[PDB]
Parts: structure tokens; C-alpha cells; sequence
């Protein structure tokens, strides 16, 4: 389940979750701790070069959404705020802390982001479906929150399904219409060699380059198009998500050069 | 220092998601309000153009 005994809380401070910046950081929450109500993803990051956990397509999407843009430094997925910070400021707003059992909970925000420039070089993001936003107590859960990070001087920001770009949301629902498939060392080889392709036929669309692939070295029809697809759901390959994948030329595709650490 | 209940939200601050909840349009979604005020805010708005 996503609630914690006292024990578990003090187990997860003592490894240290919530501490660290881009590979370091080892996030407070894990897809372990995903609601029965919803799907979990691990995605790897060329940002942060993580494997992050997600806990719902909404914050998958709104982590797609913050790794493709270029200023973004860091991305700090289900961020926990300080106990007795919380603590203090559920007392003063008159607002019950949440707890379960008789356990005050570890309060967190979804992503804490850093950027190297822009308008923003922090903001905190609490994701929520829509439909939540008329709960009253999601609201007192929000406040709570909301005052944390005023408290810290921090901008943070509420985002929901309909803040999802509609192309954005298209590509998400082609590239994870069904259960992601699980990225073999094999899969993950391919890596370099597409990396190559694409890289030469940067002016050209990717799927006409995947077909033309399966053409050019006799494989089964559709069989590129498929790795790039199980590459890209894991994260290894980002591209242009504001465009249809369709639609994006092989230029448009990012594609990280990788290392199985299951030998070295 | 006592648990404010949902009746006495219109009590509270301005800024608070309570109060904002409690003064509320009803025939439109806390979704819209929220986003009216800039709580709610989409990717392109935090990010240069
Ligand atoms: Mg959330």
C-alpha cells in the first residue's frame, strides 16, 4: 500500500530518500506505492540519467512533458516535505495532517524541477486528476502544501489531464495504449546501430526509415518501428512529443548511448 | 487552533485554496477558478516560448 508505519518512515529517512540532486537523488515514493487505482511507470531519464517512478499516466505525462524541454537541470519526482515543517503549518491553517492509523504521513509534491535559465529556476508541481480539485479534502491536502512552498519562496503550480498538450496526450496513448514491454539487453543493443540510421537520415520521417529499414535488412515487417517504440516508452529515445510521432523526422529523435552495467 | 469545517471556509484567507473553494462560481469547476488565478498553469507558461 502507499501508507507508511512509523517504522517505514524512519527506514526510508535513514536511506536517505528525498536527499540528493540528478543521479543521487532516490525519490521519497516508489512505483511500489502506486494506488490500486492507477498504473505506474519507470522511465529513463537523459536529463537526470535516472530511472525515475512514476505514479500514474498524469505524471507521466507531465514528466515527458518537463524532459523535453532544454533549460529543465533536474527533475525530483515525489519530492517529501519536511515532517515538522508540516507538521507546524496544518496546526496554523487549522487543518488536520494527514495520517493513517495513527500515522501523520510523509507529505510530498510530485516533481520539484530546477532549470538553468528561463523564467523559472525552481518550481514545485502537485499533479491531480481534475475531478479531485472538488474534494474537500484534497483542497485542505493542497493548502497544506500550497503553504509549504510559499513558505519556501518556492513557485509551485497544480497540473491536471487538462493541462495536457492534445498531441502530447495522442502520443502517449499510441506509445502506451498497452502494457510497456520489457527492454531486453538484446533491445537495448539496438541502441547503437538505430542511433546510426537515424542519424543519417535526419532529414527523413521515422516511420518511412523504419519501414525502409525492415526493406533494407530483410526483417519482419514493422519489426523496427517496434524496438523504437519499446525504446522510446522505457525513455532511451526521447523526440518531439508537441508533434505527432508520426510526423517527426529522424532528427527529431534522441537517442542515448547506453551501458547494460550487467557485465562491468 | 481548532480544525476549521468546510461551513466556515469563506473565513479564511484569500490565497487559500479553502476560501477561494468556498466563494466559488458553482455552475463552473474549481478546475476553471484555479486556473483563472494561475494556480492551474500548463507546461508552455512555465517554459520560454
Ligand atoms: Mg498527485
Amino acid at each position: 500500500n502507499s501508507s507508511f508505519s512509523e517504522v517505514q518512515i524512519a527506514r526510508r529517512i535513514k536511506e536517505g530518500r528525498g536527499q540528493g540532486h540528478g543521479k543521487d537523488y532516490i525519490p521519497w515514493l516508489t512505483v511500489q506505492e502506486v494506488p490500486s487505482s492507477g498504473r505506474s511507470h519507470r522511465i529513463y531519464s537523459h536529463k537526470t540519467g535516472r530511472v525515475h517512478h512514476l505514479l500514474s499516466d498524469l505524471e507521466l505525462a507531465v514528466f515527458l512533458s518537463l524532459e523535453w524541454e532544454s533549460s529543465v537541470l533536474d527533475i525530483r519526482e515525489q519530492f517529501p516535505l519536511l515532517p515538522s515543517d508540516t507538521r507546524q503549518i496544518a496546526i496554523d491553517s487549522g487543518i488536520k495532517h494527514p495520517v493513517i492509523r495513527g500515522v501523520d504521513q510523509v507529505m510530498s509534491t510530485d516533481f520539484l524541477v530546477d532549470c538553468k535559465d528561463g523564467p523559472f529556476e525552481q518550481f514545485a508541481i502537485q499533479v491531480k486528476p481534475a475531478a479531485a480539485l472538488q474534494d474537500e479534502r484534497t483542497l485542505e491536502k493542497l493548502e497544506l502544501e500550497r503553504r509549504y512552498w510559499q513558505q519556501k519562496q518556492i513557485p509551485w503550480f497544480i497540473f491536471t489531464d487538462k493541462e495536457i498538450n492534445p498531441v502530447v496526450k495522442e502520443n502517449i496513448e499510441w506509445l502506451y495504449s498497452v502494457k510497456t514491454e520489457e527492454v531486453s539487453a538484446e533491445l537495448l543493443a539496438q541502441l547503437s546501430p538505430l542511433a546510426h540510421i537515424l542519424q543519417e537520415k535526419g532529414d527523413e520521417n521515422i516511420i518511412n526509415v523504419c519501414k525502409q529499414v525492415d526493406i533494407a535488412y530483410d526483417l519482419e515487417l514493422g519489426k523496427t518501428l517496434s524496438e523504437i517504440r519499446a525504446l522510446t516508452a522505457n525513455g532511451f529515445i526521447k523526440f518531439n512529443i508537441y508533434k505527432s510521432f508520426r510526423a517527426n523526422k529522424c532528427a527529431d529523435l534522441c537517442i542515448s548511448q547506453v551501458v547494460n552495467m550487467e557485465e562491468l | 487552533i481548532k480544525v476549521v469545517k468546510p461551513s466556515d471556509w469563506d473565513s479564511l484567507p484569500d490565497t487559500d485554496l479553502r476560501y477561494i473553494y468556498s466563494q466559488r462560481q458553482p455552475e463552473k469547476t474549481m478546475h476553471e477558478r484555479l486556473k483563472g488565478k494561475g494556480v492551474i498553469v500548463d507546461m508552455a507558461s512555465l517554459f520560454k516560448q
